[PDB]
């Protein structure tokens, strides 16, 4: 009726049968009134993080809830985030692909926004990094907080960091990702000179990987493949300096 | 089985006209016995035909196997176990619904079967002291022992739900298809003596009671299948004692059952 | 009608079925559109007594041709007509007096035709029929409709093996014969005997149901209001409450006094109830911001006072140390789907209700700390 705490106790007790009893379990978790919330915290939880169907919709719509009551449950988001630079490999075993499913099974729009806190929290360079990348590739134009910043932070540390070989994984995937994603975001304005040093920085960066010596196509020993990963460095650069020459006011083939 | 719920109007409509029409042209006996099986599997309330054509099946291959034998295309006898497996499946899923229709289907074609094929067939041997003749022969159809199968599973079936009314149900065939077809009531109280042969000692006590041949018939059936089985008789004749005659009448008219009396003297 | 009866029961080799159709058709095509729900006309029950049960208006009169396979071709083009026939009316004619009373001398035979021909059409996809079988239960007898669905239920599945599967098929095509079905299976789960309890093949109908039906559920309670103990029957298929008690004391009521199948069962019985309840709850999730009303709540109508009072019966002899188990959970069942039904927003009453109706529950520590 109104005992809540008797509702949380026969909340309990269903959790204790719920291997057995899974009828209580559904009656309880969607008990209104009482301790009704309080209860839902490992009773929805539980469908919440189950491996079948419930996780499709349960935790893409009852876990956002609980997030917005109290957001202290930021271990799937960086769980999932971590399986990310894992999952593409080992494609073709099953445990590998049940487990990126597992990690992916959340709402794209959904796991971004549980992850956004641990996203302005990221003290972390290459946690921070991977955030940013992320919210880059969810929403090119997501630039309220600190955009103009992005590709200047990511410019000065790949040239502060003066390393031949890009074993650097922070360094790297900015130089990747955030480069081309500055280029085409022309809504923060900035001079031309930084775009240009930002440019032959990275140009410098792409020359000096792919003279060095690397660590068939897998990833480094020491490096993840998606972080270290280069592609075309001399003509991306060339494609850069002229986006960049452009945007500034204007074999033997050369 | 399962079966899309569109396709019963056309299937019902080529098995109950007789002639098919999304074939167009009339099938023979067999693809329509397999049709009704189909419809008894898909449909219950579609059996009113089925019988029919099942008892149609079953006489035009007594029939056809007599024509290969009283005088002694082919005989039609390879679909009979068909029909033996898939009524026995019906049987043994469910012995409910199956046992008592199958059961009163089976034994009036047989009654039919009895009354078709005895004196219009002048070497079919009538139940005039050639009972053992009659056990014999009519195994050479198999569509009778087919049937004496089937009724093993039915009286099992009842057994194991409620024993009361089938031989009853025998009885009653007996007196309407009497002589002809007693001889299966015969063969069957071979298989159950005591119970078959209490109530063939009823009823013809009632029939002598009325009438002071049909209980000389079931006299003589009984003393062929009593095989040091009497003492039933002798029991009722004591219970007779107790608080008439027909045994009696019936020793007279069956040495074989007299056969016991001296020891019974 | 007697004489349309006697004219239209000639040539009964597809012929006699037709134009009985044809005759009734006629006369109720003006019916068709006036009010085309589940009931019969008596115009055309002597014919549909005549060119089906082979009795024509007199219950002793002479049979239409000799019946068996003349009356089974009948039967055949009377369903072959009545899916085509695009009306309710005809269906409705046809097989309406099964179970909804005619007040005819002929009337059972001409309710056995009706049966018979009810599960015919079903089973030839005859949408109308189905369709109107829900709303035969809304204002007709319930007990004869319940009885009649779970005859035709048990000829589909027991005395037919594998035909369920199609049964379920229609079921999903009809959503509103599936509905009506509810209360019926209901009836037939009283757990008096074998038969009470539900096979492998009435797992899957429930679990089909519980997929499809609830939104039939869902659409017959939007058509109207949930009412608390209405007139003779509902159909509003929310016997929930009663249906888990019986099923989770099955292994316990079924054992006090067959038994063996509902004891051994107890897993799959346990699972049924926990489906059942699943759909209940999402059923009560869907019409919660939906006017379901209020007033009643929870889906009783006094169902929730006899199943606690079966339990509370068998809970005295046998069942505290054989069966305690069972009768505590038919009785967490029931406050569950109390409480579920309560979360939903229709039962205004925290522990009014409660105290009105689940006072007299039995004991159980589960049910007492839902109630309260």
């Amino acid at each position: 009726m109104s005992a809540q705490g008797d509702c949380e106790f026969l909340v309990q007790r269903a959790r204790e049968l719920v291997p057995q009893d899974l009828w209580a379990a559904k009656a309880w978790l969607i008990t209104a009134r009482s301790l009704y919330p309080a209860d839902f915290n490992i009773q929805y939880e539980m469908y919440t993080i189950e491996r079948n169907a419930e996780r499709t919709a349960t935790a893409g719509r009852l876990l956002y809830d609980m997030f917005v009551n109290f957001p202290d449950q930021p271990v799937v988001w960086r769980e999932i985030s971590i399986i990310t630079s894992a999952l593409r490999n080992d494609s073709q075993d099953k445990q590998t692909q049940f487990l990126r499913s597992l990690f992916e099974t959340l709402p794209g729009r959904v796991q971004c926004e549980m992850l956004l806190k641990v996203t302005e929290q990221c003290f972390n360079t290459l946690e921070r990094s991977e955030m940013l990348l992320l919210l880059l590739r969810r929403f090119p134009e997501t630039v309220v907080q600190h955009g103009v910043g992005l590709g200047e932070a990511l410019l000065e540390a790949e040239t502060i960091e003066e390393q031949e070989s890009p074993v650097n994984c922070f360094r790297k995937l900015f130089v990747c990702d955030v480069l081309p994603l500055i280029i085409n975001n022309h809504d923060v304005r900035l001079p031309a000179n930084l775009l240009y040093k930002y440019l032959n920085k990275a140009a410098e960066f792409y020359i000096n990987y792919v003279t060095r010596s690397t660590q068939q196509k897998y990833i480094i020993e020491g490096l993840t493949e998606k972080s270290s990963q280069i592609v075309d460095p001399w003509e991306r650069l060339f494609k850069i300096l002229n986006v960049v020459g452009m945007r500034c006011e204007w074999y033997g083939d050369i | 089985a399962p079966l899309s719920a569109q396709e019963l109007s056309q299937e019902i409509k080529a098995f109950l006209t007789g002639v098919d029409p999304i074939l167009g042209h009339q099938l023979s006996a067999r693809e329509h016995a397999r049709c009704g099986l189909l419809l008894l599997r898909s449909l219950p309330p579609a059996r009113a035909a089925v019988l029919d054509h099942l008892r149609g099946v079953f006489d035009e291959s007594v029939r056809a196997h007599l024509a290969a034998l009283d005088e002694t295309g082919p005989g039609l006898e390879d679909v009979v176990q068909e029909v033996q497996q898939v009524l026995s499946e019906f049987i043994r899923a469910n012995p409910k619904a199956w046992a008592p229709v199958i059961s009163a289907w089976s034994i009036d074609l047989m009654g039919q079967l009895s009354s078709t094929y005895s004196g219009q067939h002048q070497r079919v041997p009538h139940a005039t002291g050639a009972l053992n003749e009659l056990l014999q022969l009519w195994m050479g159809c198999r569509a009778t022992r087919t049937l004496m199968d089937i009724y093993v599973q039915c009286l099992s079936a009842l057994i194991g739900s409620c024993p009361d009314a089938c031989v009853d149900a025998l009885l009653d065939t007996s007196v309407q298809h009497s002589p002809h077809f007693d001889w299966v009531v015969a063969h069957i109280g071979s298989s159950f003596p005591g119970t078959i042969i209490s109530r063939v000692l009823s009823c013809g006590l009632k029939d002598f009671c009325v009438h002071g041949k049909i209980a000389s018939v079931v006299g003589i059936l009984g003393h062929l299948a009593s095989r040091h089985g009497d003492s039933i008789r002798r029991e009722l004749l004591r219970m007779f004692h107790d608080s008439v005659p027909f045994l009696l009448q019936l020793a007279v008219m069956s040495p074989a059952l007299l056969g016991t009396v001296s020891g019974e003297l | 009608m007697s004489d349309i009866r006697h004219s239209l029961l000639r040539r009964d080799a597809l012929s006699a079925a037709k134009e009985v159709l044809y005759h009734l058709d006629i006369y109720f095509s003006s019916q068709l559109q006036s009010a085309p729900l589940p009931i019969v006309d008596k115009g055309p029950v002597e014919l549909l007594e005549e060119f089906v049960f082979q009795v024509p208006k007199e219950r002793s009169a002479q049979p239409k041709r000799l019946n068996s396979l003349q009356e089974l071709q009948l039967l055949e083009i009377m369903c072959n007509y009545f899916q085509e026939q695009t009306k309710d009316s005809v269906r409705q004619i046809i097989f309406s007096s099964l179970f909804s009373p005619q007040g005819n001398k002929a009337d059972d035979s001409r309710m056995s035709l009706l049966g018979k021909l009810v599960s015919m059409a079903v089973a030839v996809c005859r949408i109308p029929v189905l369709e109107c079988a829900a709303s035969w239960l809304q204002r007709t007898p319930v007990v004869y409709c319940v009885r009649l669905a779970k005859a035709l239920v048990d000829d589909y599945c027991c005395l037919v093996p594998g035909s369920i599967q199609t049964l379920k098929q229609i079921f999903s095509a009809s959503p509103r014969f599936c509905c009506q079905f509810i209360t019926s299976v209901t009836a037939l789960y009283d757990l008096s005997s074998d038969d009470l309890i539900p096979p492998m093949d009435l797992l899957e109908m429930i679990v089909t149901w519980i997929f499809e039906d609830p939104r039939l559920i869902l659409i017959t309670f939007l058509n109207t209001p949930i009412a608390a103990n209405l007139p003779i029957g509902f159909l509003e298929l929310t016997p929930l409450v009663g249906l888990i008690r019986w099923c989770v004391k099955a292994p316990l009521a079924y054992k006090r006094k067959g038994v063996g199948m509902d004891r051994d069962s107890h897993l799959l019985y346990s699972k049924l109830h926990l489906s059942v309840l699943q759909v209940l709850m999402t059923l009560q999730l869907h019409l919660t911001e939906k006017n379901l009303y209020g007033r009643l709540g929870l889906i009783l109508f006094d169902h929730m006072v006899p199943l606690v009072e079966e339990i509370n019966r068998l809970a005295d002899e046998l069942n505290p140390l054989n069966a305690s188990q069972e009768i505590e959970l038919s009785l967490d069942r029931l406050a569950q789907a109390l409480q579920v039904a309560m979360a939903s927003g229709a039962l205004l009453c925290t522990r009014d209700d409660l105290r009105t109706l689940c006072s007299r529950l039995p004991h159980n520590n589960l049910l007492q700390l839902v109630i309260s």
